[PDB]
This record gives C-alpha cells, structure tokens and sequence, in this order.
C-alpha cells in the first residue's frame, strides 16, 4: 500500500505544497517513482513531469518519496497523486489500477 | 509445451533467473506453475480485453505488442507471441525487466497468492541443476 498524505490542503498563490507518499507493506525494493495530476473536474490524468517548479524528495531506505510545488497559482487546483512506476520510470495513471504498481489515495488541492 | 518441474527448474536456472533481483530459484518455479500450469502456450484473457501470455502470464496492455492494440505500449518491446513458445526465452527476459522495478515478483498475483510466504525452495527439492 502506498500511503499518501495529506489527503486535502488549501494554498494561497506563492505558497508551495508538499505531498508525501510511502509504501508499506512492502517486501520489495522502492523503485520509481511518479506523480500525477487531474486539474480539478477537468476529468483527464497526466504524469507529472519533475523538475523545475516540482521537485521529488526520496528515500529508498524508508521507502519514501516526497513532491513539492513551488509558486502556487490557481491552476494548480485538481487532485494529485503519487505511485510506483515500472519497467524503469514509465509512468501512467492506468497502472494505479494493475497488478504492476501501487499509488497512493490522492490528494485534493485548492489554491486561491 | 508442458514443461515439468525439475525440467523448468534447470531451464530457469541456464536462464539466469535464481537469485535474480533477490529472488530465489523456487519462486520462479512456483510462480509458472500457478500462472500456466507449466504450459508455454497458456492464454486468458481479461476483464479489460488484453489477454495474458505464456509460462508467466505478461499482459499485453503493458509488456509485448498483440499487433492490434492502439498506441501498443509494449514495455518489453516484443510480440505477444514471442511468449507464446516452447524455448522460454523471451519471456524470461521480459520477466527480468518487469521484475527490476515496481513491485518486484507481486507483479504475479499468483505468485503472491500461491508462494509467497512458503517453502518455495520445495519447488526445486529433488533436481539435479
Ligand atoms: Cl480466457
């Protein structure tokens, strides 16, 4: 199970969010790692690309891994969520549902 | 093929596979056996419409190409029926990959149902490897 939290926080612009994500029961190895965004009720996920305004934290000893968003604005608003990549960092929401990877319960954000 | 035991033991051992990615020998035997029955050619199709193929049941929406599937995502970059054979090969190989991230060997549900947690290392009890 990957534990994802918080599950919900409002930001003001400027501000910056952190998620943090780790994976419990787990008798393998932390591998990958990737993170998605649906932009609020738009109703299309998309891996987020890391870098630049969003920077990754990892742990693979705790098996943690950690995003933060810098400069909020209001079109950041959606819900994000975080997950185990495959076959060496392919990343896609569909694999929240598959035998191949976990992800977390997602986040919901507001920025104002 | 119907491969058996001791004989896809050996196979999977020439192959590399015993200690690969911390996973012994026995876990491989037992995962095939609960996946195929020991049976190269082994298909089932799911829910979703992709089916999965061969001794290790790899699934076409995400590891080899069925030659019909839109934007095939083909992760092991192989045909489908690469793992429809009696040389184990290719989907050793493809197994390798899977296996080096994600979630390691749970990416076999029967695995995770059916060895995990036992004395896998009866899956090679009696071969000569
Ligand atoms: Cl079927």
């Amino acid at each position: 199970r990957v534990d994802q939290t918080p599950r919900s926080v409002t930001k003001e612009t400027g501000e910056s969010l952190t998620i943090n994500c780790v994976l419990r029961d787990a008798s393998y190895a932390l591998g990958s790692t990737c993170w998605y965004r649906k932009k609020s009720g738009e109703g299309n996920e998309e891996s987020i690309s890391k870098g630049g305004r969003y920077v990754e934290t990892v742990n693979s000893g705790s098996k943690s891994f950690s995003l933060r968003i810098n400069d909020l604005t209001v079109e950041d608003g959606g819900t994000y969520r975080c997950g185990l990549g495959v076959a060496g960092g392919y990343c896609d929401y569909a694999l929240c549902s598959s035998r191949y990877a976990e992800c977390g319960d997602g986040t919901a954000v507001t920025v104002n | 093929k119907v491969f058996g035991r001791c004989e896809l033991a050996a196979a999977m051992k020439r192959h590399g596979l015993d200690n690969y990615r911390g996973y012994s020998l026995g876990n491989w035997v037992c995962a095939a056996k609960f996946e195929s029955n020991f049976n190269t050619q082994a298909t089932n199709r799911n829910t979703d419409g992709s089916t999965d193929y061969g001794i290790l049941q790899i699934n076409s929406r995400w590891w080899c190409n069925d030659g019909r599937t839109p934007g095939s995502r083909n992760l092991c970059n192989i045909p489908c029926s690469a793992l429809l054979s009696s040389d184990i090969t290719a989907s050793v190989n493809c197994a390798k990959k899977i296996v080096s991230d994600g979630n390691g060997m749970n990416a076999w549900v029967a695995w995770r149902n059916r060895c995990k947690g036992t004395d896998v290392q009866a899956w090679i009890r009696g071969c000569r490897l």
